[PDB]
RNA sequence: AGACAACACUGACUAGGAUAGCUGGUUUUCUGCGAAACCUAUAAUAGUAGGCAAUUUAAGUAACAUCUUAGUAGGUACAGA
RNA sequence: UUAUCGGUGAGUAUGUAGACUCGGAAUGACAAAGAUGAAUCUUGAAUAAUCAGACAUAGAAUGAUAAGGUUGUAUGUCAAAAGGGAAACAGCCCAGAACAAGAGUUAAGGUUCCAAAAUUAUUAUUAAGUGAAAUAAAGAAAGUUUUUAUAUAAGUCGACAAGAAGAUGGGCUUGGAAGCAGCCAUAAUUUAAAGAUCUCGUAACAGAGCACUUGUUAAAUCUUAAAAGCAU
RNA sequence: AACAAAGCACUUUGCAAAAAGACGAUAAGUCUAAGUAUUGAGUGUGAUUUCAUGUAACGAUACAACAGCUGUCUCUAUGAUUGACUCAGUGAAAUUGGAA
RNA sequence: CAGUCGCGUAAGCGGGGCAUAGGAUCACAAGAUACAAAAAGGAAAGAUCUUGGAUUUUUGGAAAAGCUACGCUAGGGAUAACAGGCUAAUUUGCGCAAGAGUGUACAAAAUGAGUGCGCGGUUUGGCACCUCGAUGUCGGCUUGACUAAUCCUCAUGGAUGCAGAAACUAUGUAGGGUACGACUGUUCGUCGAUUAAAAAGUUACAUGAGCUGGGUUAAAUACGUCGUGAGACAGUAUGGUU
């Protein structure tokens, strides 16, 4: 299939569930693997439907055209959302989880222009995120030499 | 909903002021326990868990101790006020990060 | 015209012989204890029966509840690919 | 011959999870011994009511991540529970009412007045009556404070004066394209500096600014930006 | 606009002991009928015209147009009586948990 | 445990199947049992044990179609005809942010794809705390009160796309106005001719112990459609104690 239409079957239903919530230390989808700048939903854990990461998708083509880039996509919508018989493929995303990433040779600038009008279109807040920054630990990034064993340890005043 | 339960999202500084005195009366009492059986060099599972896993008043920060973990919030963080029997129950740590 | 047959007519009036898992009501004081809205069966779901189980007061208790210490069953949160 | 299409092999590569769980809690469950405890347990005999529950908190299913919606689970309250707090209040926060007395001792909650008790101390922020016991959002911005960097008598910052060369009207292009319709190039050179050109302008030139460069005035904690707190 | 209706059509009835039809806890028996196929009963249609449909006449049926008419209205005013209102006489009712 | 059979050198295993998906009694029928035998001897009909035939499939086990708008009684109001209450999917309700694009040029004079963040309670819905004046939930009349998202009148910014005039867009502002008639059952609507203009919404259709009955419900009758039929219909037409 696609990162858009998954191989399965529309006929078998699939419970709402949850997205997940780490509560444990993770830090899974936090930090640009692939390109050099990403695009991070900072605020709160959604479900994001296949037309609103195609409109996303279709903005930073249309801003970045006629430009030699490599667009990575981070996540899949694998989740039918069934509205009473199937209605649309949607993905549960995280908090401070990538969304996107880019890379070429294009300016900082250019790409800050599109990641920011891609996410008017998205639901919720993003964040412009370059590679090599820390990750993040719930809703706390591991700046300054702190670690995740310090968010677990009681003591912390 | 129509029927109005009026819980405000803050507490006041007196709510605080006994949040604050009803941690730091559960120290005593954990240090008063482990205290005394140290003195027949006795020990407790339940008291040597609480001393390594929980932080003491003095130790907690102010967002943990008028606070908690509801994921269902924007930032995920609730009025520790909002527990139930909360004045007679443990709440100090959080999943880390939140 | 389901029209009229003397207050009444989709079958009058009067006397004799009913039921109602439904509704309403059930009258003095003091004292002790004190529920449930769950499961099973039912032409059953507004009912009922058997349990669980409230009460009474006798015989029993290595009773029951809680904690400590050692042990046991089982794969959730989390975490991972 | 392809950083084209699909497929295969490898990866201790990235993510995804109701029917993936190699790892793996707490909790709860079973039973043994000891201890404590308010008889709370079992049996015998006798013998009931009840069988649309409601809300709260957590976590789900369902709905549309709507409902004071519907449906499980864990815990409690109400039901059948008065009293204090939540302005008023079945379900929330405290606490279980046999009757009196007491500036008695406390819980939740409060202490300027209504109204019992602080106009009680310490450090900061806010100027909006924001707020003060039911948080409207994204977002905007010489509001303001703090922190982290940072410019500075080698004159910061603002303003003011002038300059901003040449090959060159770059090539192509078009009726015309001369830095400025578009296409492609845009290594150099010379200067205090100066993009084959950032904003205007011309039919096309011309022409006016900018980036950039010098000087004048002038700051002795007084420059600029970012993030955070509280306001608009 | 429904029922009836005159007209029309169809089925049935031969009367020899009971014509058919209706009635009779159920019969004798009665109506039919002191009738006899042009009689009686039942059924549908609904004069006539053309064979469902078109006219004359008729309708406290329904509807439209045209003319007149007017307080229906623009837009109400005034006048009259009887109530309403006050005094004397007589004297109800539904209703009502208790009411500052 | 007793009875007595199989396999195995032996130990031993065997009361079907690797596990988890096949209902009694009554009646009836076939064997055994030797219990009782309505005076007595027998018997019949009974009793015990084994077994059989069951969409006993509503599978703890009735031989079983509808209509009532003419309905009756006892109840509940598990919301059913309404209104109020919660929600806001949707809407003929809006705002803001961003800006693909249109505008000869030039994003923001005007215009604004697919979207995001929101307010609000008007339309069509969801729920069901709640039995009550309803299925067009609403129309007309009388009489209002309030709101402001403005049709007219008043002040005003922008507009290479403001010369003037007209018109456009937006900001203030709800004081007073927003009429009349025809055709449409109605508001939906449509048109005629005037007018500075002939804008909207909330108030239980605001208002029937104020009026109307256009409605809100019947029984009559005809036609149409559906049904074997009684009847039904968000049908059609006339009539019908407010
Ligand atoms: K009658
Ligand atoms: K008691
Ligand atoms: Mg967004
Ligand atoms: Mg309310
Ligand atoms: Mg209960
Ligand atoms: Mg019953
Ligand atoms: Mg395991
Ligand atoms: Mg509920
Ligand atoms: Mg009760
Ligand atoms: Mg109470
Ligand atoms: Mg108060
Ligand atoms: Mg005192
Ligand atoms: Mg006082
Ligand atoms: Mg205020
Ligand atoms: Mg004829
Ligand atoms: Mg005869
Ligand atoms: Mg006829
Ligand atoms: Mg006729
Ligand atoms: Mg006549
Ligand atoms: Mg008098
Ligand atoms: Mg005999
Ligand atoms: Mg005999
Ligand atoms: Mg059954
Ligand atoms: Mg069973
Ligand atoms: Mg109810
Ligand atoms: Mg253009
Ligand atoms: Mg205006
Ligand atoms: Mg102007
Ligand atoms: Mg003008
Ligand atoms: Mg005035
Ligand atoms: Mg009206
Ligand atoms: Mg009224
Ligand atoms: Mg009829
Ligand atoms: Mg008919
Ligand atoms: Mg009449």
């Amino acid at each position: 299939g696609s990162w858009l239409e998954p191989n399965l079957n529309r006929k078998k239903k699939m419970m709402k569930g949850r997205p997940r919530v780490p509560t444990g230390g993770s830090t899974k989808g936090t930090t640009v693997v692939w390109g050099d700048y990403g695009l991070r939903m900072r605020d709160h854990h959604r479900r994001i439907s296949a037309q609103q990461l195609k409109l996303a998708e279709d903005t930073i083509k249309q801003r970045l055209r006629g430009q030699k880039y490599r667009l990575y996509k981070r996540v899949a919508c694998n989740v039918g959302v069934y509205v009473s018989s199937f209605d649309h493929w949607a993905t549960r995303v995280a908090v401070n989880q990538i969304i996107f990433e880019i890379r070429g040779q294009l300016h900082e600038q250019v790409i800050r222009d599109a990641f920011r009008l891609a996410g008017h279109k998205l639901p919720g807040l993003y964040e412009f995120v370059k590679k090599g920054d820390p990750p993040v630990v719930g809703i706390t990034k591991l700046e300054d030499g702190l670690t995740v064993e310090d968010l677990k340890n009681p003591r912390k005043k | 909903g129509g029927l109005l339960w009026k819980i405000p999202w803050r507490m006041s500084k007196f709510q605080k002021l006994r949040q604050r005195r009803r941690l730091r009366a559960v120290d005593n009492v954990v240090a008063t326990i482990e205290n005394a059986l140290a003195k027949k060099g006795e020990t407790v599972k339940a008291v040597e868990r609480w001393r390594a896993e929980m932080p003491t008043e003095a130790e907690m920060l102010p967002k943990d101790k008028y606070t908690i973990f509801d994921r269902k919030e924007k930032r995920y963080r609730k009025g520790i006020h909002k527990l139930p029997k909360w004045t007679r129950v443990s709440q100090r740590v959080n999943p880390p990060g939140y």
